[PDB]
Parts: C-alpha cells; sequence; structure tokens
RNA sequence: GCGGUCCGGCCGGGAACUCAAAGGAGACUGCCAGUGAUAAACUGGAGGAAGGUGGGGAUGACGUCAAGUCAUCAUGGCCCUUACGACCAGGGCUACACACGUGCUACAAUGGCGCAUACAAAGAGAAGCGACCUCGCGAGAGCAAGCGGACCUCAUAAAGUGCGUCGUAGUCCGGAUUGGAGUCUGCAACUCGACUCCAUGAAGUCGGAAUCGCUAGUAAUCGUGGAUCAGAAUGCCACGGU
C-alpha cells in the first residue's frame, strides 16, 4: 500500500517512512501516529489491513503531503509580490 | 655525532604485564614526565571478543610480529644529501623501537569509529597469515635491489 | 566510628581518614656501586603517600636590535582657533551580478530521534541570585512566590550508544545568495542590524608554483560562559572537558 504520495514505503517501517517528507518530521510523527494501537517494531508487510485505511486519512486531513506541497504550500511568495515590505528590500542587494 | 652521545632512555615497561620487545619506553603523543593514565586502551589488542575467536590470549602478540619483518630497508641518518643510502644491515635496535608501530597499522585499515570492529577482520580471520598483515613483508624487499648500489 | 531520615550527612556527636583558618610540614643525586684529572657531574637501584630546576604560575639583561602599536589628553615644550570649536534632523564612519585583514555562516561518508542507576568539579550570596507546585508543541511573548541568603541560578548545555535509507551520485549526503510573511531589544526599519520557518539550489569529490604551522598538561571539529547587558559569545584575565 502507498502511504506517502511521492513514493511507496518498501522494506521500511512506519516511523522512518514519514521522515524525509517536508510535511511530517520528528515532532509531527508523535501526534497522529500514536493515536491508535499500532506497533512500531513490526514491519509494514506484517500488519493488519484493517488499520491501514485509518492511518491514511490522518496524514491527509490538515496535513500537507508531497503532492499538495506545490498546490497550496508556498505559492504565497507569488501572491505577495505586489506589496513592498522592509524584508524584500534588504535581501535583494 | 660530533659531540652528541647516543643514549636510549627507558623508565618502565607496561605496569599490568610487559615483554622485552620494547627498546625505549617513554611518554610521547601525550603529556611527558607524568604517568598517571598512559595504560587504558593500550592492552585492547590481545583479543576483542573471547567468544568470537579461537586463538590464544597471549600468543597473539608474537604472531603479528613474525609476519612483519623488513629484509632490507634504508637508514634514518642520511648524512649525505640527494639520494645516497649507505648500506647498513638492519640493526636489532630498529626491530624493537619502531617495529610496534606497524602492528597496530596492520590491524587498522577499515574506516570506522570503533577500533574494536577492525579487529574482527584482521585477527579473528586474518591471523593465519591470510595476506592483510603482509603489507610490510614483501614491500621492503621489492623496494630494494634498486638503491643498493649507492654510497 | 556510632543513633532516627528525605538517604543530598537533613542533625544527636567523635578523629590520623577525599577539604580546611594569624603560623610550622615537606622529596633538594639523600646513600652506595660503576665511571670520571680522587673534585664537579651523569645513567639505575634499598625506604616512601609524592625522584631528577617534582610539576605549574607569579617570574623577564636595553651585552644585539636608532627599525614595534602616540585613535590616553602636548602629556612642563614647540603647536591650531568664528569655515581643525558645538547641541544635531538630513547630505551620513554604506560589501553592488558580496574574496581568510578584530564576529565560524561554512568545510555537505564526521547526517538525524520517545526509552525503570550512589558520585557533583565551578559560580553566587546588603542598590541581588531566585525557591517548589501550576505552567513553556518553532523562534518570540509568560504564570509564580519563601529569601536582603550556606535553601536558587547563569546552564533547555556539539561527541558516545547504535537493525536502516542513500552509493561513490551534481543530490535524501547540504542548507552562500537570487526572491517572500512577523515578534522583541524599540524617537526610529527609509539607508547600513540580530533571534526563527521556507522553494528553484548556484561554485565543489581534498587541492598549481611560491611560502609555511607541529615536542616537559603535545592534539581535530558541527560546541559554552559569571563580564558592557539598545540588537542575550564563535573571538577567552576564566571555569568544566570524551
Amino acid at each position: 500500500a502507498r502511504i506517502a504520495g511521492i513514493n511507496i514505503p518498501d522494506h521500511k517501517h512506519a516511523v522512518i517512512a514519514l521522515t524525509s517528507i517536508y510535511g511530517v518530521g520528528k515532532t509531527r510523527s508523535k501526534a497522529i501516529l500514536a493515536a491508535a494501537g499500532i506497533a512500531e517494531d513490526v514491519k509494514i508487510k506484517e500488519l493488519s489491513e484493517g488499520q491501514i485505511d485509518t492511518l491514511r486519512d490522518e496524514v491527509a486531513k490538515f496535513v500537507v503531503e508531497g503532492d499538495l506541497r506545490r498546490e497550496i504550500s508556498m505559492s504565497i511568495k507569488r501572491l505577495m509580490d505586489l506589496g513592498c515590505y522592509r524584508g524584500l528590500r534588504h535581501r535583494r542587494r | 655525532p660530533r659531540r652528541r652521545v647516543i643514549g636510549q632512555r627507558k623508565i618502565l615497561p607496561d605496569p599490568k604485564f610487559g615483554s622485552e620487545l620494547l627498546a625505549k619506553f617513554v611518554n610521547i603523543l601525550m603529556v611527558d614526565g607524568k604517568k598517571s593514565t598512559a595504560e587504558s586502551i593500550v592492552y585492547s589488542a590481545l583479543e576483542t571478543l573471547a567468544q568470537r575467536s579461537g586463538k590464544s590470549e597471549l600468543e597473539a602478540f608474537e604472531v603479528a610480529l613474525e609476519n612483519v619483518r623488513p629484509t632490507v630497508e634504508v637508514k634514518s641518518r642520511r648524512v649525505g644529501g640527494s639520494t645516497y643510502q649507505v648500506p647498513v644491515e638492519v640493526r636489532p635496535v630498529r626491530r624493537n623501537a619502531l617495529a610496534m608501530r606497524w602492528i597496530v597499522e596492520a590491524a587498522r585499515k577499515r574506516g570506522d569509529k570503533s577500533m574494536a570492529l577492525r579487529l574482527a577482520n584482521e585477527l579473528s580471520d586474518a591471523a593465519e597469515n591470510k595476506g592483510t598483515a603482509v603489507k610490510k613483508r614483501e614491500d621492503v624487499h621489492r623496494m630494494a635491489e634498486a638503491n643498493k648500489a649507492f654510497a
């Protein structure tokens, strides 16, 4: 099963899979992954299929993934280019 | 040696044990004139793990020396310039002062952070003269036969 | 040693017992053998908690060197000043497609994280350090009071331990600058400043010639700090380190 959007976790666990992404890191992996009963020392291929769909919606609601990182994340620099602020005036020259 | 006298100093052999294969024992690469703690990880090379080794706990020091013997090398004095080495037969004083430096180097090759993992590939399966402790046995004889004819 | 505990000696109380206060200790080749113009002096070895100016520090000849920093006030001189003297907004001690001279951001095979044990070296103690509980997911911004002191803090403090992923990659090994939101120290962010999030990631795989650091607590690098406290150490009168 594809847990991430960019790739698929193979021969790995559930904690090290959601680490290289930009949306979830070391502080975000201990807020939604430990909400339900799931073991971290067991490989993904040795888990129950009933708890796979429950954990997929946790990283999709109010959580920016790899596909939505260009869709909504960022994309503010381009919308705030008209308003001049002190910050842009000191990092240009 | 216009006026310099040649004395090899020796204050004490290792405390816990010690052999006669140390021509000069003196503090260097460390604070000198103080011997509070110079012998902590020096004795870490007789056996890394008793369980993963079928050799002796004392004979391992002699097997790492008979395989590393320089047949014909150069001399350190080099009084004349350019490339002129006066043939000087290796003196027994050279096989007990700087000969212990090549023993640790032969067991130190793989890039790690723990010196103990290197011993599992150089002593537990390479102490039967496998060919990782002969880097200084045939290299000295191969370098010679070239500069013998100089004076 | 010897009695309760909170098991940090929190106090009943004894000394030669990990330290101490006006004062005395103390280890200096001291003795022997060998050697040496018998002296001076050197390399070992009996005692002993400390053997070779014990070690460290204060300590420092104008016998060389007219050449060293006068951005301490001409400092007994000689000197200058209304435009070389002053309160100061604004023209301003201004690194722009940023080159090691006072400030480490970097150096990108030395990359990052929840997990049941006695020891405490420093520092501080009348205009000053702050108990404990409650409370702080990034940086900021806060809750809260014994005590004018042998009871707090500065000080949330880089390495180790150690199934992976990645493969000798133009990048998951990294985070200069091109471009965009705020708070605080605040006449004051216009010009020319610091704590924390970001995407495109640009030069690079250990290095030309010349030149050059390395021996009586020698050493490498992503790390602290009591001090001035407008922008809360990397540069050390320090302290503590694997």
